[PDB]
């Protein structure tokens, strides 16, 4: 609703970081760091079964 | 304006970007995808939730990347009219790019369609195989391709004249039209006789018109992130670049469909 | 350049006569010793007086070291050292081979 | 407490570059949304003033001690690269004067002084 | 200057030295067994049949090379 | 600390992560070589226990390592984002968090390439790839998955860096420098952005294609169900030829600033220089098919390639002839790049020569496949692109590190590794003639002799490469101590023969280009306001 | 404090550059205008009357193709034609759902006997 | 941001002062990389029975 020029004001005239001046920015940026932590790190633990060879079960 | 005051700002019109954790955490995301899927590829992983995480985390870190390039853009002023320039070869390089891709699976056809094999029965295309004809359903797809291109044109025209109804509304019938084609290419691949393991045909078939379809989806994403901005009133009169990229965008997956239409539809059947 | 030999001796003749510091003397004896031709005994005297203008005695002493290094003979090296003998020694400035004798 | 600065003289650091918005109805033009750098840039070039130098090296004559080649720089030095008294003479020679020392050639012998029109 | 294409000489000579003795030394950890074929006798016995067999008339066909 | 090297931004740093990267992965590649050239050394099996799955992954991770991962990421990678933005006096590349992306896209390529050496058995397919091997038949298991992911981030890299050098150059040049009075340097990096921007596209759709083969049921190289490998030939040497020409050109860049630098005076003829590079470039994408002489083509075919293929000997003879001409009538001064750059201009003479033999299709059904081909690349690739790359590091690294390097050090390292690579690729042509194949672990025992003196070659190119990472320690510890004493050279150019010594002290540096009138180790900003040129 | 910091950066202002930027900002509009009107006359005189008559045609074969596949769900498979050496390429089970099915894997007209 | 200028800021390891000796690092730094293919032949001769 045409809020450019508020949110410029707000931009502009910050200390933080430019992924966290806007105010939802702790709404994405804590979820995230979560789903990342976890995504980049569950495949290194099945690195070693990998290089042992030992498929996952299911039947 | 004096030195003194000339002193206070770059003295060179071009960006220089802070610091951003987005290359790292793309990177990352695409050693979790390339790992995750080379082990569900095996069976070393139980099932596909690896590689929907993965695919999810690479979505969600490019629209961060993306939403930082929207504030630099919109609401600290850093893009000059040089930075627009080098925007606008970049994004001319890379579709340049993309279509040298699709002129390497153009060739792939080509090979397997300018002399068939013997398994096939020096045939195109081959026996058993039921082609898809090209007065359907693919030819609505040229024609809201076409009319597409038509709609978005007066768009920006209209963005550049001072309407706003006149091109939201165009901008709006521009991203309908293109989901349109798209659930017309789903509505296809469902109610096509041949798949992909079909042989060396649906192979060429599907991948030329799946990468066709993927553009697609992306074209869809960034006409509505268009929408967004130009309703956000992000877009202005004069400095509209990424609203240009998609234009150039649409333009050249017009084409693209159209020598997949022409070399697909109707010189291989 | 398309230039006769008669045009460098006029062209850095009038080049020479133009240097006001040593930077500058210095560096116009570069850029005429960097061509493929011994300099003419005439634009190497305005090279020596260059020197002297300027108050600097190792520059017409490694003028001469240049042009020995410059022509193809000893005898070339002995022709200019012939008629070059009387400015050498009114401006009186010694050869680098009878100062530092080996 | 600050406005928008109509003119290049008005001008007063980045908090005056703003702008006011469009208003409801009306797509915005660049007077109305643009800030930073860019809204500078779309000042200048509104009173035709070019801000960020392009203009190509003085090479009209050569510089002496005596009228070295004034470059203008908003630091303490400025590499400069001369190429001769016409356009291209010679092989480019990269220089840089600084504030307490002229740069001269070596090739063709020019001399570059500076003088520093920034602050420090 | 003074004796320093002297130094790198001598660098260049030691380095071949200390080439060759180290790629001795881990020679002496490849296995133990050569193949049978590379002893003075296989490689008579095999030009025996290269003989009989005409094989490279203008060249030769020798094919002995070890002790 | 983090937000410099983690989050960085500026060019100066990502091109010494690249360097970083690229050295690491080079003693990766050659503990590979050694390996392999130590296996190779007698008959039999030597020290791999029988095994030649484990010799062919091991030289498909050595060409792939040497390759993608040291001469790219060192010369584009490395010295492009140093020093193109210095040298056309740009603040810093357009697009720089897809600068650094195109770096951090590189560790990751690497850790898919060693645990596809660490699954099942490894890809031990060559660095070409070549289905049915490639295949799901005939490698079972998530290696060759792993490799193609590797040539996939390497080739993300390698692209969004080319379209970040087309466009700074194109785009960010300083107020003076037209296209035509660009450095040399700078039109090689351009020219080959323009190679991987048109070459990396065809490439990433032969091996997804392969990809796509062996893990989703589709058949584009697959014989029962309709497919052709000949096609993977063709779409993988189209990028194989402009990819070698991409390896090649930054080092006629670089070999053209040392010549000139360490001779005096400019290079002959310099446009002529950029029209040549072009015309490699061009028709690099010409000459595809010299890899495919032997797979079945027409006569015709084979006569047009034998054609273009022997036509791109007249630019590079050009530049050759050039540089010979640039050093004629100079005052050489004797310093390490020179030795480099002069050993260049032997060495890839020699080896472009064996290319002019083997770009006859009639005679190279004499040579394909056999270790004659292998003398070829190794000489034009680890004597010209890595004599330019140890030419580019001893001709900038104390500049735009701050410490200078052991003299003597450097010019013994120079000549222990000319002499050992001498010494192992020049009896290749010899065991190649012969009629020696490729990626064999054990050859009959005719081929003994000269494999023992190339792998007793291999110690002494390994030795200078040790010697080198010592020149590195020497240099980043006791760096501003060899500038006070007289183990390192100050000045790469000496004063000319009139001008004194202290008239040379108000103009040390004498360059036609930025890079060595900057500060030593450069600014954070660097062009505050701009450079400026008539 | 500098002596020369508060001289003019820039000197004089030009004045035919600025104004022929200014008509340019407001001829682009004009023209602008004119294009977007002669190209909505063009998107609904053209491209309406094109989907107006290929809808029509698509809605018979939307017709005359779900009646085939209605008629063909109502064949069996050993009346199946049976597949050639190249259809349905099985090198390995494809890693999701139950093997042989593919992505868009529609089961009236895909079948793998 | 600003950084640091400097001789040894350029780099992103440390050099000068450090409470462990340098060539520690360096040396680790290479003997690593020299030490991959060497993990690659243990495992894949171990996976093959010849250990
Ligand atoms: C970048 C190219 C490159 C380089 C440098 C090398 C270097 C070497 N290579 Fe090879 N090689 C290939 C590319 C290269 N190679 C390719 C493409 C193949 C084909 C694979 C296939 O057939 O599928 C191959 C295959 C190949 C074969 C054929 C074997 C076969 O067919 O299976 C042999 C033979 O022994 C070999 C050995 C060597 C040896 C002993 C070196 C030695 O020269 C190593 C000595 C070199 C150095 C010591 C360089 C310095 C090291 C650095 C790290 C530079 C650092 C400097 C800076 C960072 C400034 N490699
Ligand atoms: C550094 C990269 C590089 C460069 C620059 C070259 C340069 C050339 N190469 Fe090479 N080549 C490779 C990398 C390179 N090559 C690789 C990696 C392979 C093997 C791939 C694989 O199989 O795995 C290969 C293999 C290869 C083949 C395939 C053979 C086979 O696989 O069976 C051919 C075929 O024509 C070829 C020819 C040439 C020619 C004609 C040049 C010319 O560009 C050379 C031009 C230079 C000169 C000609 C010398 C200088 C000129 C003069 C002194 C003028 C006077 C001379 C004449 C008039 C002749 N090389
Ligand atoms: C300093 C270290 C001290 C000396 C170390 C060398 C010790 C030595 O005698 O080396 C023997 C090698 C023979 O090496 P080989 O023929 O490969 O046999 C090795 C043993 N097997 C494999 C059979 C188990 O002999 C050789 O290595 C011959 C190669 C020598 C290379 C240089 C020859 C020219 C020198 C001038
Ligand atoms: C990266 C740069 C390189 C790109 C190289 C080419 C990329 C090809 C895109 C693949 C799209 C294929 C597709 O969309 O095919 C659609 C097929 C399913 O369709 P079907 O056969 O079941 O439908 C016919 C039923 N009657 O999906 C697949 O089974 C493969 C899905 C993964 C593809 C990746
Ligand atoms: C994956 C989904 C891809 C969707 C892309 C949407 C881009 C949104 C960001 C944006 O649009 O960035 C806006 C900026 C400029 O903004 P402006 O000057 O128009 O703002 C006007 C303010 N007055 O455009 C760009 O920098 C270029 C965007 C190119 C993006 C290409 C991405 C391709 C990815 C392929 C994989
Ligand atoms: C086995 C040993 C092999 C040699 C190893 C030791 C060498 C030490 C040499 C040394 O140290 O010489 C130092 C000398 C300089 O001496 P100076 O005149 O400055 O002396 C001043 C008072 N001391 O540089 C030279 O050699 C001159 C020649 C250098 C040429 C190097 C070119 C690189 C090789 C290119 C390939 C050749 C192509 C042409 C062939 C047709
Ligand atoms: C792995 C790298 C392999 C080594 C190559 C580079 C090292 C060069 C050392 C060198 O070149 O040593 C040559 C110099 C020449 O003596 P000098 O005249 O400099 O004596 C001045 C005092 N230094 O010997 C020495 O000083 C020390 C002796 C070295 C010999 C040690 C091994 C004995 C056999
Ligand atoms: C292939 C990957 C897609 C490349 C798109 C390049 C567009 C050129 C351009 O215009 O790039 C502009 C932006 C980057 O801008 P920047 O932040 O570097 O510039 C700062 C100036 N505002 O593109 C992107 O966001 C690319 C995002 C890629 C996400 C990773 C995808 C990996 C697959
Ligand atoms: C055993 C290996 C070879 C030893 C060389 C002995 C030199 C004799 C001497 O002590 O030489 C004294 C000189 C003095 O040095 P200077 O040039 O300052 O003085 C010049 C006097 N005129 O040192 C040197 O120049 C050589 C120093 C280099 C030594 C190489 C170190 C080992 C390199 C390989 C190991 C590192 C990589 C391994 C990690 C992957
Ligand atoms: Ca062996
Ligand atoms: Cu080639
Ligand atoms: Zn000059």
């Amino acid at each position: 609703a045409n809020k450019v020029i508020q949110l410029q004001k707000i931009f502009q005239s910050s200390t933080k970081p430019l992924w966290w001046r806007h105010p939802r920015s702790a709404l994405y940026l804590y979820p995230f760091y979560a789903i990342f932590a976890v995504a980049v790190v569950t495949p290194l633990l099945y690195i070693p079964n990998a290089i042992r060879g030992i498929k996952a079960k299911k039947a | 304006m004096t030195h003194l005051e000339r002193s206070r700002h770059q003295q060179h019109p071009f960006h220089m970007v802070m610091p951003s954790p987005w290359p790292i955490v793309v990177s990352f995301a695409l050693l979790s995808l390339a790992l995750s899927t080379a082990l569900t590829m095996h069976g070393y992983i139980g099932n596909m939730n690896m590689v929907y995480l993965a695919l999810f985390v690479l979505l969600t870190s490019s629209i961060l990347w993306f939403r930082d390039i929207v504030a630099e853009a919109t609401y600290l002023g850093d893009h000059t009219m040089a930075v627009r320039k080098g925007i606008n070869l970049g994004f001319l390089m890379f579709v340049l790019s993309e279509v040298l891709i699709f002129a390497g699976l153009f060739w792939a056809y080509f090979h397997s369609a300018m002399s068939p094999d013997v398994t096939l029965g020096a045939c195109w295309p081959p026996v058993g195989i039921e082609a898809v004809q090209p007065t359907e359903l693919p030819l609505l797809n040229t024609i809201i391709l076409l009319s597409s291109g038509a709609t978005v044109t007066y768009s920006h025209h209209a963005l550049i004249a001072g309407n706003r109804n006149k091109a939201l509304s165009g901008l709006l019938i521009t991203f309908w039209l293109i989901v349109i084609f798209v659930t017309c290419q789903y509505i296809e691949y469902t109610n096509a006789a041949f798949t992909i393991s079909d042989g060396v045909y649906g192979s060429v078939f599907y991948a030329g018109t799946g990468l066709h379809f993927l553009h697609m989806v992306m074209l869809a994403a960034m006409l509505g992130v268009n929408y967004w901005r130009m309703r956000n009133y992000h877009l202005t009169a004069g400095h509209h670049v990424g609203y240009e990229t998609t234009i150039i965008y649409t333009h050249v997956l017009d084409v693209i469909w159209l020598f997949l239409y022409v070399v697909f539809y109707w010189w291989g059947v | 350049d398309e230039e006769t030999f008669e045009e460098f001796t006029a062209r850095y003749e009038k080049e020479f006569d133009e240097a006001y510091d040593l930077f500058e003397v210095q560096r116009v004896l570069n850029n005429c010793f960097s061509y493929d031709l011994v300099p003419a005994p005439a634009v190497i005297e305005k090279a020596l007086r260059a020197a002297r203008r300027v108050n600097d005695l190792p520059t017409a002493i490694r003028v001469f070291e240049a042009l020995k290094y410059k022509v193809e003979n000893e005898d070339q090296y002995k022709a200019y050292l012939d008629e070059l003998k009387d400015v050498r020694q009114e401006l009186g400035v010694p050869l680098k081979e009878e100062l530092f004798p080996s | 407490v600050v406005k928008t600065a109509q003119n290049l003289a008005e001008v007063n650091g980045p908090e005056t570059l703003i702008g006011p918005g469009a208003k409801e109805g009306t797509v915005p033009t660049d007077l109305d949304q643009e800030t930073g750098l860019a809204r500078l840039e779309l000042l200048g070039k509104l009173e035709g003033i070019d801000v960020f130098d392009t203009k190509p090296l003085d090479s009209s004559r050569k510089g002496t001690m005596k009228d070295p080649i004034i470059i203008e720089s908003y630091d303490d030095y400025r590499y400069v690269g001369c190429t001769g008294s016409p356009a291209g003479s010679h092989t480019i020679m990269w220089l840089k004067p600084t504030v307490n020392e002229v740069a001269r050639c070596w090739e063709c012998g020019s001399v570059y002084k500076l003088n520093p029109v920034g602050v420090p | 200057g003074k004796g320093d294409v002297a130094f790198i000489t001598k660098g260049v000579f030691l380095g071949l030295g200390i080439s060759f003795g180290l790629f001795g030394l881990v020679r002496l950890l490849a296995n133990p067994e050569t193949p049978k074929t590379m002893n003075r006798e296989w490689q008579l016995k095999s030009d025996e049949y290269l003989k009989s067999k005409n094989a490279n008339p203008w060249g030769g066909y020798s094919q002995v090379q070890s002790k | 600390m983090v937000q410099r090297w983690l989050y960085s931004t500026n060019a100066k740093d990502i091109a010494v992560l690249y360097f970083m990267l690229a050295i690491f992965s080079g003693m990766a590649g050659t503990a590979m070589s050694l390996i392999i050239r130590l296996e190779l050394a007698a008959p039999g099996s030597q020290y791999l226990h029988g095994n030649s799955q484990l010799f062919n992954v091991l030289v498909v991770g050595h060409a792939v390592l040497m390759i993608f991962f040291l001469v790219m990421p060192a010369l584009i990678g490395g010295f492009g984002n140093y020093l193109l933005p210095l040298m056309i006096g740009a603040t810093d590349t357009a697009f720089p968090r897809i600068n650094n992306i195109a770096f951090w896209v590189l560790p990751m390529g690497l850790v898919c390439l060693v645990t596809s050496t660490l699954v099942e058995s490894g890809a031990g397919t060559g660095w070409t790839v070549y289905p049915p091997l490639s295949s799901i038949q005939a490698h079972s298991g998530p290696s060759v998955d792993l490799a193609i992911f590797a040539l996939h981030l390497t080739s993300i890299s390698s692209l969004l860096g080319a379209i970040n050098f087309i466009v700074t150059t194109l785009n960010m040049r300083t107020n003076g420098m037209t296209m035509h009075k660009l450095p040399l340097f700078v039109w090689s990096i351009f020219i080959t952005a323009f190679l991987l921007l048109l070459s990396l596209p065809v490439l990433s759709a032969g091996i997804t294609m392969l990809l796509l083969d062996r893990n989703f049921n589709t058949s584009f190289f697959e014989v029962s169900g309709g497919g052709d490998p000949i096609l993977y030939e063709h779409l993988f040497w189209f990028f194989g030829h402009p990819e070698v020409y991409i390896l090649i050109i930054p080092g006629f860049g670089i070999i053209s600033h040392v010549v000139s630098t360490y001779s005096k005076k400019p290079v002959f003829g310099e446009i002529s220089m950029v029209y040549a590079m072009a015309s490699i470039g061009l028709l690099g994408f010409l000459v595809w098919s010299h890899h495919m002489y032997i797979v079945g083509l027409d006569a015709d075919t084979r006569a047009y390639f034998t054609s273009a293929t022997m036509i791109i000997a007249i630019p590079t003879g050009i530049k050759i002839f050039s540089w010979l001409a640039t050093i004629h009538g100079g005052s050489i001064r004797l310093a390490t790049p020179m030795l480099y750059a002069i050993a260049f201009l032997f060495l890839f003479t020699m080896g472009g020569l064996t290319g002019v033999a083997l770009a006859n299709a009639s005679l190279d059904v004499a040579f394909h496949d056999t270790y004659y081909v292998v003398g070829h690349f190794h000489y034009v690739l680890s004597m010209g692109a890595i004599f330019s790359l140890f030419a580019g590091y001893y001709y900038w690294s104390p500049q735009i590190l701050g410490l200078n390097y052991n003299e003597k050090l450097a010019q013994i390292q120079f000549w222990l590794i000319f002499i050992g690579a001498n010494v192992i690729f020049f009896p290749m042509h010899f065991l190649g003639i012969n009629g020696m194949p490729r990626r064999i672990p054990d050859y009959p025992d005719a081929f003994a002799g000269w494999n023992y003196v190339a792998s007793i070659g291999s110690f002494i190119a390994t030795l200078s490469l040790f010697l080198f990472i010592y020149i590195l320690y020497d240099q980043l510890v006791n760096g501003l101590n060899n500038k006070v004493n007289n183990k390192s050279v100050i000045y790469n150019k000496a004063p000319d023969f009139v001008e004194s010594n202290t008239i040379f002290n108000l103009n040390t540096v004498k360059s036609s280009s930025i890079e060595f009138l900057l500060t030593s180790p450069p600014a954070v900003h660097s062009f505050n306001t701009p450079a400026v040129q008539s | 404090l500098p002596p020369n910091a508060l001289k003019p950066a820039f000197g004089p202002p030009d004045k035919v550059a600025a104004q022929k930027f200014k008509e340019s900002l407001m001829a682009t509009e004009k023209h602008a205008k004119d294009t977007s009107n002669m190209w909505v006359k063009i998107s609904v005189w053209v491209a309406l009357p094109a989907i107006a008559l290929t809808a029509v045609n698509t809605y018979f074969v939307e017709k005359e193709h779900a009646e085939h596949r209605e008629h063909l769900k109502h064949v069996p498979d050993s009346e199946w034609p049976r597949d050639y050496e190249f259809m349905n390429i099985r090198s390995k089970p494809f890693f999701w759902g139950d093997g042989d099915k593919t992505l868009f894997w529609n089961p009236v007209v895909n079948r793998h006997i | 941001v600003h950084f640091k200028d400097g001789v040894y800021e350029n780099i992103p390891f440390k050099v000068k002062g450090r409470k462990t000796p340098y060539a520690l690092s360096h040396f680790g730094f290479f003997a690593i990389g020299f030490a991959v293919p060497f993990v690659a032949c243990y495992v894949q001769l171990k996976k093959s029975g010849a250990f």
